[PDB]
RNA sequence: GGCAGUCAAGCGUUCAUAGCGACAUUGCUUUUUGAUUCUUCGAUGUCGGCUCUUCCUAUCAUACCGAAGCAGAAUUCGGUAAGCGUUGGAUUGUUCACCCACUAAUAGGGAACGUGAGCUGGGUUUAGACCGUCGUGAGACAGGUUAGUUUUACCCUACUGA
RNA sequence: UGGAGAACAGAAAUCUCCAGUAGAACAAAAGGGUAAAAGCCCCCUUGAUUUUGAUUUUCAGUGUGAAUACAAACCAUGAAA
RNA sequence: CCGAAGUUUCCCUCAGGAUAGCAGAAGCUCGUAUCAGUUUUAUGAGGUAAAGCGAAUGAUUAGAGGUUCCGGGGUCGAAAUGACCUUGACCUAUUCUCAAACUUUAAAUAUGUAAGAAGUCCUUGUUACUUAAUUGAACGUGGACAUUUGAAUGAAGAGCUUUUAGUGGGCCAUUUUUGGUAAGCAGAACUGGCGAUGCGGGAUGAACCGAACGUAGAGUUAAGGUGCCGGAAUACACGCUCAUCAGACACCACAAAAGGUGUUAGUUCAUCUAGACAGCCGGACGGUGGCCAUGGAAGUCGGAAUCCGCUAAGGAGUGUGUAAC
RNA sequence: GGUUGCGGCCAUAUCUACCAGAAAGCACCGUUUCCCGUCCGAUCAACUGUAGUUAAGCUGGUAAGAGCCUGACCGAGUAGUGUAGUGGGUGACCAUACGCGAAACUCAGGUGCUGCAAUCU
């Protein structure tokens, strides 16, 4: 086996990241932090949970590969692959180390976990309104692969932007609001008037 | 092994501020420094010479000597449980005139002036500064003030 | 055997006893350090004001 | 804490040269004497406002009598209080003849059940309900039935000395 | 009008007192369990006392 | 190192959970070995076996039960249970291992890695000697080999009897 | 460094223009510093000199090393400061 | 009677010395200064905590748009600085996430200086220095200003000297902190302690809490306690908890993830006096054949759902289901 | 007010794109004998203010401009932090008490000021 989390569980150390003074480090077991319809659009999917640390603590880069694994894995089957976007928010960059008498005892790196404050978000998903019951329980699920205490939190926020549902509404009745790919780019009041009005017809048109 | 050199962990402290490198501006040129005036040390990184250690950095002292491109400036060091005299030999780039000093000498001249105004109109004046007071009393109105009541709020998650 | 290496531990309690004294202040500190070419002069101006109270 | 007094306390920013006559906030604080008193003003009012004890001032401090003191009345008290994992809001009922006879349960009663000590709680709002209609709680329901009566069986006599020469009866 | 004396009392005796309000304690002539002084309120000497609050 | 949980992707004809169980993750234990150097260097006799007692339970057998992918028979998973047992041998100084055999069963451990004024002394670990490698040599080897003194109780307590 | 141009000539030769806050260089580690320069090229030179004192770092406020500012000379350079 | 040190620098130095420090003694010069392990006012210095990355450096997730006088897959294309569909690269605007040896910004605590008679102002002497100079510089003469003389609090006297002892293994707690899986482990920072120290408390215990000690008397308390051991309420008050391993006071003599229709409170949705939730009770078919499939379909070895009956009542419908209205 | 020479502070002064500019100044601009310097009178040197020109430089103005600057009880008394308890929590950590108190963000405003000398409808 590899050595027990329990032994790398807390923040003892100073971030120890991959750089110039410390390069031969092994590469993280999560590699894919976005899943499910990551192509949608901001309108298609209004509903955001998020999963969320209340533990200043460490999780390795192991449990989040199989937290995410079990997390779309379980929401696939129940809803299929294109209900949600699933985004992990947190990148494991400390670096590790591991030993292996007490002369020379530096030790060499050995993985890569992620530093989580409380309050932090670990995992979001956004998805329909119909199908907050499934997302709850897929991140539900994913809880048993971290340690520490998570709380599952549903948003006032509209998907993954931050504004607030209604808030969102009037800025795209108003034409405040273009898509930009998966996400959204916001009318200022500020800047070039011309350029502005290229990128916003729909405003000033009213 | 362990590594001591003069300018030893000044990373930061020699850095010029951020868009305030080149060239020194004339002023520090213009200012004229006198035995007895009060300077604080603050090192220049630009200018190689006549540099203080970083130790004086952020200290202030006394001018005891002029030369041509310098000042001698006395400063107390603390070592064990007593302090020396040390002597610097700065260049004025790393030097300027404490305020400190400025600021006490227009209290000395106001308090000159209050006393001759006070003898003449005749009367006595208080020259000692004091320490901010207990408030005296008020009536606070409530026209167009009514107070307002404030509750706890609930918790909300956001 | 290995032993303790340096510490501070007690140092400013030792360093309170006997206080720390501020340096002690003269009119007329020492001319030295100061420039030779002053000096020089500074010696023939004090001897004229000598000869001139007298 | 211990047994709880009302007061209003009204406090304001100091004047400055600008704004001569700051807003006047005023808050119903319960508290066991003044000076705890205004220790909680400052503690909330630097919740919600940008200000200070430090850059403030109180302007008054007065206790606040119950209005009907033997008056039973059923009071709904909202309250805010951090467990050990979170922070939570509750609506709890209390039966009595006063505003700070109805804290001084609900700060016993909270502790209690929630292990939730002082400096946990916050007494969001203290309200008499009216009408007997919008009490919610089976707990206080209870005791707003038509001519009410009850027993009190099993009744235990203290006794002043250690011996009793007869079995006692716990009779009423 | 804000209070212009206060009384002070010692409240602490003599061991394990940090260096800082130690020394202040000693400006204030408190030398000693329930020792007390008058001291005239100013921001020079409110400060003190913040320094001494636990003692 | 050892033992046990949680989650459940899968396995299991079908069927996540009879029996299992990946990715993860929480622990317990001090029968492994490390880490440390606090105690002992005016000395706590240093491996193993033999003898003998007692204790733990994480139960191999035996009692009474629950479950099954329990027809029967055989077996497997689990509970209360340490009351009662748990062996004879070949090779090795062995601990460990390994095989033959019997058996209801050949469970695991602790007690100063129980137990040397209880034994023994095969191993190790003084001084003799041989070999190999190493070393110019004297000599070295947690490499092999052979030979090598095992002392005292009549005191106190404990225990057994009087 | 990039862009756009010029026989052989191409991703890379040399020439030209434009952009370019230093993303270059400054013997050698790393940090600091530097743009009509501290970088690049050119011209002239020997202050890498003489005489001894004071001062800063390390510190016992000893030595050694290294460095700072003057004095008295004699020089270099520059139209000069 | 006073009262330490385990620290600094050097040493064939590391179980030792010298050196400085801490300590005693002797005093000496004076007599309320100069002061100060402190605040205040004024004025400096600092790059840690936090923060930042649609700011530089470095790391890093995702699409979007754009461009190759060129990278490549698909395929037309004489060839094309061609024609397009598609994958890397690059640019632009965005997006998720980071830094002991990154940073525009930037605390708290700690830290330098000043707060006057050795001052301030006026006047005009000396010089070989300095000036174009009768200018300056430095030091003076003479004159003027004195207690509210220039913030606060304190001051047990202040200042100065000689000489010499012991020590130069430390250790612990809170907070900051490095190595290490961790340690009653190793190593630093600031303070307080133990060592050198009894006394009350923590059963017990070097260091925790309280409090530091001449010999006695009385009173009152600290920390901790008041069923009995044991001095002190089997006090008062509101609740909670029943354990076929209950629990019971910091340091401290351990328990986790995960679970429970045990019990208590609470949050948010839902139903409900037009009658819910249980439970007993009847019926649960008719019908544009709406509509697929003709081994059957007025639902089944596979279903894409859709009309119509008297009515307080429903539906093309499962628990076995002849293959069947 | 404009302009020049020399400046102070060194973006409210910079950057990008456009437009305007009387007078004077400044500038571009003309010339190669002389001193002088170049591969090259381009730069640098000299000579003439004569032949020409506001095209550029320069100065000002415009811009829901980029940047920069100022302020705000904007965010936020948030983050952090000094001091305290035989406080909570298995712990990780957290709350409270007496203090100090950011940065990003948001919004509003702004976009060179000025000294000495000379000169000009
Ligand atoms: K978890
Ligand atoms: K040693
Ligand atoms: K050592
Ligand atoms: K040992
Ligand atoms: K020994
Ligand atoms: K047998
Ligand atoms: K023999
Ligand atoms: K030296
Ligand atoms: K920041
Ligand atoms: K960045
Ligand atoms: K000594
Ligand atoms: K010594
Ligand atoms: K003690
Ligand atoms: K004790
Ligand atoms: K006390
Ligand atoms: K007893
Ligand atoms: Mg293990
Ligand atoms: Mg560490
Ligand atoms: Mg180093
Ligand atoms: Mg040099
Ligand atoms: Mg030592
Ligand atoms: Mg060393
Ligand atoms: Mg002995
Ligand atoms: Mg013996
Ligand atoms: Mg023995
Ligand atoms: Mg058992
Ligand atoms: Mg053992
Ligand atoms: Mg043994
Ligand atoms: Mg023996
Ligand atoms: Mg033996
Ligand atoms: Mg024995
Ligand atoms: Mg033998
Ligand atoms: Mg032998
Ligand atoms: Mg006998
Ligand atoms: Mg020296
Ligand atoms: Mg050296
Ligand atoms: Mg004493
Ligand atoms: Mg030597
Ligand atoms: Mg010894
Ligand atoms: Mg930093
Ligand atoms: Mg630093
Ligand atoms: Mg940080
Ligand atoms: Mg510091
Ligand atoms: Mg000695
Ligand atoms: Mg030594
Ligand atoms: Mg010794
Ligand atoms: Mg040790
Ligand atoms: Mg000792
Ligand atoms: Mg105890
Ligand atoms: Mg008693
Ligand atoms: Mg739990
Ligand atoms: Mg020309
Ligand atoms: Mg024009
Ligand atoms: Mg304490």
């Amino acid at each position: 086996a590899r050595r027990p989390a329990r032994c790398y569980r807390y923040q003892k150390n100073k971030p120890y990241p991959k750089s110039r003074y410390n390069r031969a480090v092994p590469d993280s077991k999560i590699r894919i932090y976005d899943l499910g319809k990551k192509k949608a659009t901001v309108d298609e999917f209004p509903l955001c949970v998020h999963l969320v640390s209340n533990e200043l603590e460490q999780l390795s880069s192991e449990a989040l590969e199989a937290a995410r694994i079990c997390a779309n894995k379980y929401m696939t089957t129940v809803s299929g692959r294109d209900a949600f976007h699933l985004r992990v928010r947190v990148h494991p960059f400390h670096v590790l180390r591991i030993n292996k008498g007490m002369r020379g005892a530096w030790g060499k790196p050995h993985g890569l976990a992620a530093r989580v404050d409380i309050g932090q978000i670990i995992f979001s998903v956004r998805t329909k309104d119909s199908n907050k019951d499934v997302v709850v329980e897929g991140l539900r699920r994913a809880r048993y692969k971290f340690p520490g205490q998570q709380k599952i939190i549903l948003s006032k926020k509209w998907g993954f932007t931050n504004l607030d549902r209604p808030e969102y509404l009037k800025k795209r009745e108003a034409g405040e609001v273009k898509d930009d790919g998966a996400f959204v780019k916001f009318l200022s009041k500020k800047g070039s008037l011309e350029n502005n009005i290229r990128e916003f017809p729909e405003y000033f048109a009213a | 092994g362990k590594s001591h050199g003069y300018r030893s962990r000044t990373r930061y402290m020699f850095q010029r501020d951020f868009r305030k490198h080149g060239a020194v501006h004339l002023s520090t040129y213009l200012k004229v420094y006198k035995v007895g005036d009060i300077v604080d040390i603050k090192a220049n990184g630009s200018i190689q010479k006549g540099m203080p250690h970083k130790f004086y950095q952020g200290k202030t002292g006394v001018v005891y000597n002029v030369t041509k491109s310098s000042v001698g400036v006395i400063i107390n060091k603390m070592v064990g449980n007593r302090y020396l005299e040390k002597r610097l030999n700065l260049r004025v780039e790393h030097i300027k005139h404490s305020k400190c000093r400025q600021e006490f000498l227009e209290r000395v001249k106001a308090n000159a002036a209050k006393r001759a105004e006070a003898k003449a109109q005749g009367v006595a004046v208080q020259l000692k500064r004091q320490p901010a007071q207990p408030r005296e009393s008020r009536i606070v109105s409530t026209e167009g003030n009514v107070p307002q009541t404030l509750a706890p709020v609930p918790y909300e998650t956001f | 055997a290995k032993s303790k290496n340096h510490t501070a531990h007690n140092q400013t309690r030792k360093a309170h006893r006997n206080g720390i004294k501020k340096p002690k202040t003269y009119k007329y500190p020492s001319l030295k350090g100061v420039d030779p070419k002053f000096r020089r002069n500074h010696k023939h101006a004090l001897h004229g004001t000598a000869k001139a109270l007298a | 804490m211990a047994h709880f007094k009302e007061y209003q306390v009204i406090g304001r920013r100091l004047p400055t040269e600008s704004v001569p006559e700051p807003k006047l906030f005023r808050m119903r604080i319960f508290a066991s004497n003044e000076v705890i008193a205004k220790s909680r003003y400052w503690y909330f009012l630097q919740k919600l406002h940008k200000v200070k004890k430090a850059s403030g001032e109180i302007v008054s401090i007065n206790q606040i009598n119950e209005a009907h003191p033997t008056k039973v009345k059923n009071f709904g008290v909202w309250v805010r209080y951090d467990s050990r994992s979170g922070t939570h809001n509750m609506y709890k009922e209390i039966r009595d003849v006063s505003r700070v006879a109805a804290v001084e349960t609900l700060y016993q009663d909270m502790a209690a059940r929630h292990r939730a000590r002082f400096r946990s709680i916050h007494i969001l709002k203290v309200a008499e309900i009216e009408k007997t209609a919008d009490v919610k709680r089976q707990y206080v329901k209870q005791f707003l039935t038509k001519d009410l009566k009850f027993p009190l069986p099993h009744r235990v006599q203290k006794s002043t000395k250690t011996f009793s020469y007869k079995r006692p009866s716990t009779f009423y | 009008a804000q209070h212009k004396l206060v009384f002070v009392v010692r409240i602490k005796g003599i061991n394990k007192i940090p260096p800082k309000p130690r020394k202040v304690l000693q400006l204030l002539r408190l030398t000693r369990i329930n020792s007390g002084t008058f001291v005239k309120v100013t921001k020079a000497t409110l400060e003190l006392l913040k320094l001494i609050e636990p003692y």
